């Protein structure tokens, strides 16, 4: 599953963690097995303005 | 105390049940003894342990 989030919210994609992206728009179970890979990319995402 | 044996069997049985029922209030190290509070004031990851 691939998407883009803000900087300080990468911590919320984890089993059992409550927040604003975890309880409202992307939620993974408590028995999750697998893993997450997040790499800062603001060289292709932030425009002037 | 002529009837010590019969009285003693009765008292031992009653005391055993009493201690078994009373020990439900003990916490055993958990933050609270009632299950409801544990499931109310804590997220599932910590409520498990």
């Amino acid at each position: 599953d691939s998407f883009v989030i803000r900087g300080n919210e990468v911590s919320q994609i984890a089993p059992g963690q409550t927040g604003n992206i975890a309880d409202y728009n992307y939620k993974l179970p408590d028995d999750f097995t697998g893993c997450v890979i997040a790499w800062n990319s603001n060289k292709l995402d932030s425009k002037v303005g | 105390s002529a009837l010590g044996k019969l009285q003693d069997v009765v008292n031992h049985n009653a005391q055993a049940l009493n201690t078994l029922v009373k020990q439900l209030s003990s916490k055993f190290g958990a933050i609270s003894s009632v299950l409801n509070d544990i499931l109310s004031r804590l997220d599932p990851p910590e409520a498990e342990v």
